[PDB]
């Protein structure tokens, strides 16, 4: 379910940023991640929130559900 | 001089879930999430009743 909610959201943010183009000098830096950066480091960099803030994309809703599931895993294990 | 300088200057579906679980096990679980290295040895030395368990 997490990947189902993440992949479509990534594709949606890519399509939205492509319709609202606003061609500039930073759009290429933003869109190099889509072509370059194979899926391994792509998922590595789009899945990082343990500090206060990183370069996490717009789907912030799934971050909270991932935190809840991680706490559920911790309490299923011996971690208090 | 400025003119000279200017002249000089002019001259698909399950790969995503597999990679997700890989990244999760790589950077989400082993991130220092437990503290047992003192309680374990502390209760492992109590001879509640010889030789202690830690001594064994």
């Amino acid at each position: 379910d997490f990947v189902a909610k993440l992949q479509d959201n990534q594709r949606f943010r890519y399509n939205e940023v492509m319709q609202a183009l606003n061609m500039s000098a930073a759009l290429t830096a933003r869109k190099t991640r889509e072509f370059r950066s194979p899926p391994q480091e792509q998922i590595n960099m789009l899945l990082n929130f343990k500090d206060d803030k990183s370069e996490c994309p717009c789907p912030e809703e799934i971050r909270d559900q991932l935190l809840d599931f991680h706490e559920d895993l911790m309490t299923h294990c011996g971690i208090e | 001089x400025x003119x000279x300088x200017x002249x000089x200057x002019x001259x698909p579906r399950h790969r995503a879930v597999n990679l997700f679980l890989q990244g999760y096990e790589k950077s989400w679980i082993e991130t220092e999430e437990h503290y047992f290295e003192d309680k374990l040895i502390e209760d492992l030395a109590k001879p509640g009743a010889r030789v202690d368990p830690l001594h064994q």
